[PDB]
């Protein structure tokens, strides 16, 4: 009957979404709460959830996936909220201080233009790791591996026990040039490892070159030390899950979606590669649903339990930043420009003791919602408790009604902490939060796009919150989106967009090949012979892996491409290379003049000064296989007027300053071409889609949804 | 706009950095004076009005009886008439010396006072440190500031000028 080959995956602090995909590209969707203390539980349920409207078991399928990818949360949650481990660093002597000083740049990143130049705005945040928990060793390798003050190895043993004295969680060692030279930063992590041992204590230890070995030493060593600080708490987590699933049956290796949009294993040890993995997987989603239905300016836009997610997709295309800053740090790695900000369904309401003013999160309550959940033990409410006040939600469909969620608890908690503090109604105390979100969001993703230059009428806007659904209205309302569009799978979006994923490896190396404009076609051959090793190096590379995962050559589909710079440059450009071989003279020529054609692209063709001479500076091979994409449906559309089967009834629904009964749909019993006039709610088993007076939606043949005001 | 405790905060040092951040980023509340100078009344131990706050511990002032404007420290130290140099009527330190300088700076990262001098100005009263100049040698005594106060409450803020004698 059915093979289910592709299986995609959101670890969430609320719910974790499972996306199967089969065969010929039919799918399917399950939500469970996470178990945020072992992901695996959490994803058992779900996966059994999703596959039993498949009517069929965990067990059968597992045994015919041939791929999965995972994406979650975790790691950059415990990231942008602080909540990392004590965790401490070894530098060289004399520049304990980098750190801590920011670069000076970290007092003002990510500020908005008119931020930028207010001078009295800069701020710093407090450091990853306190001054009391650095440590200087006495080394210095210079700008080309050269060891001009070699390691005194003693100062070395008295950082590691000043440090495992100071009970450090773990251990980080950032020396200056240690990626061109690691002995020095090697030897230091021998000394370190070798006194926690003598120690007894528990203390795991980073050296930067063991993980990011890439110049400029703060975004190194901010990069490393996440490694330590909130890596490590998820580290248990992929190999609890791939456990998990290989016990049960799997024959594949998981994937994660990393930093640039690009997936790699779940068994690397650069886990801050995977930290932006959930927000990215929307965005591919997005992205790969543009591409089917044409739409190539797309704005996407996540509500989660806990966050706002907001990116552009450009012409086709994300943004990808190269040395970028994030929770206002420089970094390292490669990044998909994204914003959010910190509320969502689960974001907690509470209010200023003097100013009486309201304050959302930026705390969140998770996998419990809230109040109205008799069992979660939150005592403060919740933007979930004001949905169940206001009729937002239904209280017997949480999760299909497998979750208990009452009513009149989200109404007594709303009165004595908001309503009654307030002098307000419930319906009012309620009411002014869902309010004051809705504007602050609304704000938020105007001005994003604003800043960026763009009209919001440029785009559309995919809504795919999961809670995002429930105020499409409210941060799209006005705003004057040439489409807003709700799809019918929308709480799974970032598992859609992991499951639809290319099935891509992809190598480096450097190089230093350096070329004058007048050559001699010798000294041309030899260059253009050296880049053609690389690529055959990196191309066993690329099937050796493939092998191992279950492909032959065949399948796999190459594409070879290499990093150029005039010469005395500091950053290069990816290049596609036009041939796939090399080897004679004129080739060398088609490199150079592709590499110069995108530069004019790039900058502006009197950017351009091949007087400089030329720089190849490394080389990179992509390896695709086929996999089944997941299939857009292309259903015939009907009439205008729903089916009295998908009426269930309506609910009390507050708005403004107004009760009206509105309308209840059952969204699956919906057929292409209908529409629903507000007052309405569009329930599922897992997605809330609000409809207030004022507002309309119709559904198309792809089971999408489309906002209008009206 | 803004909460009168959060406006006590900025005073005392103390407010929260995110509505430090809205009161920069934002457009002013133009209620911040009248809000601003009550709250330092309060915390005054003499009863005459506030007309201006000049420092921290300084202030232009209306005598409640004669109701002449005067420039005076917190503690109660009337120093001249407002249209004056209070500074002419304070007491001074000057550190002329190497050996002084080296007080209040490290040798090497201190003036050198044949160039440079670090004049204080104090409250007879109370000995409160109310402004440092750090001008040449001969340099004149600095009146810093002159304010319009009559157009500032009348044009600025629709406010009555405080009644005023000579
Ligand atoms: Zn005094």
């Amino acid at each position: 009957l059915r093979n289910v080959q592709v299986l995609g995956i959101d670890a969430g602090g609320t719910m974790t979404d499972t996306f199967f995909v089969d065969q010929d590209g039919d799918f399917v969707v399950g939500k469970a709460q996470s178990t945020p203390q072992n992901e695996a539980l959490g994803l058992i349920a779900s996966s059994e959830d999703g596959l039993a409207n498949w009517g069929m078991s965990l067990h059968e399928a597992l045994a015919q996936l041939q791929t999965g990818v995972y994406s979650g949360t975790a790691m950059l949650n415990r990231v942008v909220q602080r909540k990392g481990l004590k965790c401490g660093l070894i530098v060289n002597r004399g520049m304990e201080d980098f750190h801590r000083m920011g670069r000076a740049v970290q007092s003002h990143l990510g500020y908005a233009y008119e931020d930028r130049i207010h001078l009295n705005t800069h701020r710093y945040d407090p450091p990853l790791v306190p001054r009391h928990l650095t440590r200087g060793v006495v080394e210095r390798t210079d700008m080309i591996g050269t060891q001009v003050i070699p390691l005194r190895e003693d100062t070395a043993r008295d950082a590691a026990r000043d440090l495992i004295a100071a009970d450090a969680e773990g251990i980080v060692i950032s020396l200056l040039h240690s990626y061109k030279n690691p002995e020095n930063e090697r030897r230091v992590r021998d000394i370190v490892l070798e006194e926690v041992e003598k120690s007894g204590k528990k203390i795991p230890v980073f050296a930067s070159a063991d993980y990011y070995p890439v110049r400029k030493e703060t975004h190194r060593t901010n990069t490393t030390i996440l490694e330590g600080y909130a890596a490590e708490p998820s580290r248990q987590t992929l190999s609890k899950i791939s456990n998990a699933f290989k016990e049960r049956g799997t024959k594949f290796d998981f994937r994660v979606m990393a930093t640039h949009g690009g997936t790699i294993s779940w068994k690397a040890k650069e886990l801050a590669r995977t930290i932006v993995s959930g927000p990215i997987g929307g965005v591919i989603g997005a992205k790969y649903l543009g591409e089917v239905l044409g739409y190539k300016n797309i704005a996407c836009s996540d509500i989660g339990g806990t966050s706002f997610d907001v990116a552009l997709i450009t012409q086709g295309e994300m943004t990808i930043k190269n040395d970028p800053d994030m929770a206002r740090l420089v970094l390292s790695l490669p990044l998909v420009a994204m914003d959010s900000v910190g509320a969502g369904a689960g974001s907690f309401i509470r209010l200023d003791p003097y100013t009486r003013a309201i304050k959302l999160g930026p705390d969140s309550a998770g996998y419990r919602v809230g109040v109205c959940w008799k069992e979660s033990g939150i005592e403060t409410v919740t933007i979930s408790d004001c949905h169940m006040v206001l009729g937002y939600l239904n209280p017997d469909n949480f999760l299909g009604g497998a979750v208990k969620l009452d009513r009149q608890r989200s109404v007594d908690a709303i009165k004595a902490q908001i309503a009654d503090p307030l002098g307000l109604s419930v319906e009012d105390a309620a009411a002014g939060v869902i309010e004051l979100l809705d504007s602050d969001l609304r704000d938020y993703l105007r001005s994003m796009i604003s800043g960026k230059g763009y009209s919001p009428a440029s785009f559309v806007c995919f809504s795919y919150g999961g809670a995002g659904p429930v105020h499409t209205y409210g941060y799209t309302e006005g705003l004057g989106f040439e489409d807003v569009i709700v799809p019918a799978w929308a709480a799974g979006f970032s598992a859609f967009g992991c499951a639809a994923a290319d099935f891509e490896y992809r190598y480096d190396k450097s190089l230093d090949i350096n070329m004058p404009t007048e050559t001699p076609d010798t000294d041309k051959e030899k260059a253009a012979a050296t880049l053609q090793a690389a690529w055959e190096e990196l191309t066993k590379n690329v099937l050796e892996e493939f092998k191992l995962n279950g492909y032959s050559a065949d399948q796999v589909t190459l594409q070879p491409g290499y990093r150029m710079q005039y010469r005395g440059q500091l950053n290069d450009l990816e290049i596609e290379s036009p041939l796939a071989q090399a080897h004679t003279a004129a080739d060398w020529d088609q490199l150079t003049d592709a590499f110069n054609a995108t530069y004019g692209r790039v900058y502006a063709a009197s950017a351009r000064s091949p007087e400089l001479g030329y720089s190849v500076t490394g080389a990179i091979m992509r390896g695709m296989v086929p996999i089944p994409k997941p299939k857009i449906p292309k259903e015939p559309e009907e009439g205008e007027t729903p089916p009295e089967s998908a009426k269930i009834g309506t609910r009390k629904f507050y708005r403004k300053k107004r009760w009206v009964d509105a309308q209840l749909y059952h969204m699956e019993s919906l057929r292409p071409g209908n529409r629903v006039m507000g007052p309405a709610v569009i329930e599922s088993d897992a997605t809330t889609f609000v409809v207030p007076d004022g507002f309309e939606t119709w559904l198309d043949g792809h089971r999408l949804f489309h906002l209008r005001e009206v | 706009a803004y909460t009168r405790s959060k406006i006590v905060d900025l005073v005392d040092g103390k407010i929260d950095p995110d509505t430090l951040h809205q009161m920069l980023s934002t457009p002013k509340d133009p209620e911040r004076f009248v809000t601003y100078v009550e709250i330092l009344q309060e915390r005054m131990p003499w009863d005459d009005k506030i007309i201006l706050p000049l420092g921290p511990k300084l202030f232009i002032v209306q005598q409640k009886v004669s109701k002449k404007w005067t420039v005076r420290c917190e503690c109660g130290h009337d120093f001249c008439d407002w249209k004056d140099n209070w500074k002419l009527s304070a007491r001074v330190h000057v550190r002329d010396t190497p050996q002084k300088m080296e007080e209040i700076y490290p040798r090497l990262m201190a003036p050198t006072p044949s160039w440079q001098v670090i004049r204080e100005y104090f409250c007879p009263e109370c000995g409160t440190l109310h402004d440092v100049e750090a001008p040449t040698p001969w340099y004149p005594v600095i009146h810093d500031f002159s304010p319009d106060i009559e157009g500032f409450y009348q044009e600025w803020l629709g406010l009555p000028v405080p009644e005023r004698a000579d």
